[PDB]
């Protein structure tokens, strides 16, 4: 079931360093290279 | 020479994609494929 | 895994869903979305930030 | 029971007509299927349409004509590094930017990032050439 | 496993494309959508 409902894609991708969106800002949802585990603060509380 | 071996698992092959924000991929050629399925 | 969709989603639109992944700029994929519902596109463009 | 479900739905949708839930009829965008039967089971063959050879493009959202933004009806500008052209959203074929393909809304000073060009209509031609 | 069906069907569509089914992904017009991962399952976060 696990992998049934995330491995979706065959290939990894990566967001670009630049954030040139347009004036979105997706910085809550995006990993954060700061932490061990590269996840989201929104990943942070739901873990908390 | 053969063996069993242990490793960690490879999820994917990693792929950088050069977006900017005035660029635009566009198909040319086009595909028809047939894929299976058994319920 | 959840970062490759993320990263799919916001450089991709949902070409990459389908086949090869296609970059597009993300108000461009956000005017397709309104396009989506019957929004006429300039409805965006008049209102994005 | 629960997989003899889905097995309906999918070909109550799959086959008896064309869905546009991606991945519900195979990966791809879907065209058609075919139903088999097998012993205690189906087995469907869904022919899906996948693009491939892609290219490099150079994009604009509108086009500042005579102060008037024009906006693409169906599909999106492109240009080559020359000149700029309509096209569909899903094969390339370029053509020439007319006010059939167009239309007119707004002023060109709010929308970010346009581009100046011209706009061909055919009538002003066809009216010069009687003149 | 027929929650775990319901979150795959919902990950393939209101995040890999844009569906036109009222109120599958979440209340009102559907936009797009973002997955976020939890201990033991999901959160879809639909833009709307
Ligand atoms: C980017 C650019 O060249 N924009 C020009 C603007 O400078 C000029 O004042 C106007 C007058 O036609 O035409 C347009
Ligand atoms: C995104 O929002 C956070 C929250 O205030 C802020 O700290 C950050 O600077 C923002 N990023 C950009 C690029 O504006
Ligand atoms: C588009 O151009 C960039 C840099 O100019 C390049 O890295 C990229 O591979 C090109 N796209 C394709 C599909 O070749
Ligand atoms: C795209 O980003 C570049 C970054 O150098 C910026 O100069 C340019 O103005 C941006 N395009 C638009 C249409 O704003």
């Amino acid at each position: 079931n696990t992998q049934e409902v995330f491995a979706q894609v065959k290939q990894i991708y990566k967001t670009p360093p630049i954030k040139d969106f347009g004036g979105f800002n997706f910085s809550q949802i995006l990993p954060d290279p700061s932490k061990p585990s590269k996840r989201s603060p929104i990943e942070d509380l739901l873990f908390n | 020479s053969q063996s069993i071996i242990a490793y960690t698992m490879s999820l994917g092959a990693e792929n950088s994609v050069a977006y900017s924000n005035n660029s635009i991929a566009i198909p040319t050629n086009f595909t028809i494929s047939v894929t299976t399925e058994i319920l | 895994y959840t970062s490759a969709l993320l990263a799919g989603t916001i450089t991709s639109g949902w070409t990459f869903g389908a086949g090869p992944a296609l970059q597009i700029p993300f108000p461009m994929q956000m005017a397709y979305r309104f396009n989506g519902i019957g929004v006429t596109q300039n409805v965006l463009y008049e209102n994005q930030k | 029971r629960a997989s003899a479900n889905l097995a309906a739905t999918k070909m109550s949708e799959c086959v008896l007509g064309q869905s546009k839930r991606v991945d519900f009829c195979g990966k791809g965008y879907h065209l058609m299927s075919f139903p088999q039967s097998a012993p205690h089971g189906v087995v469907f063959l869904h022919v899906t349409y996948v693009p491939a050879q892609e290219k490099n493009f150079t994009t604009a959202p509108a086009i500042c004509h005579d102060g008037k933004a024009h906006f693409p009806r169906e599909g999106v500008f492109v240009s080559n590094g020359t000149h700029w052209f309509v096209t569909q959203r899903n094969f390339y074929e370029p053509q020439i930017i007319t006010t059939d393909n167009t239309f007119v809304s707004g002023n060109c000073d709010v929308v970010i990032g346009i581009v100046n060009n011209t706009v061909y209509d055919p009538l002003q031609p066809e009216l010069d050439s009687f003149k």
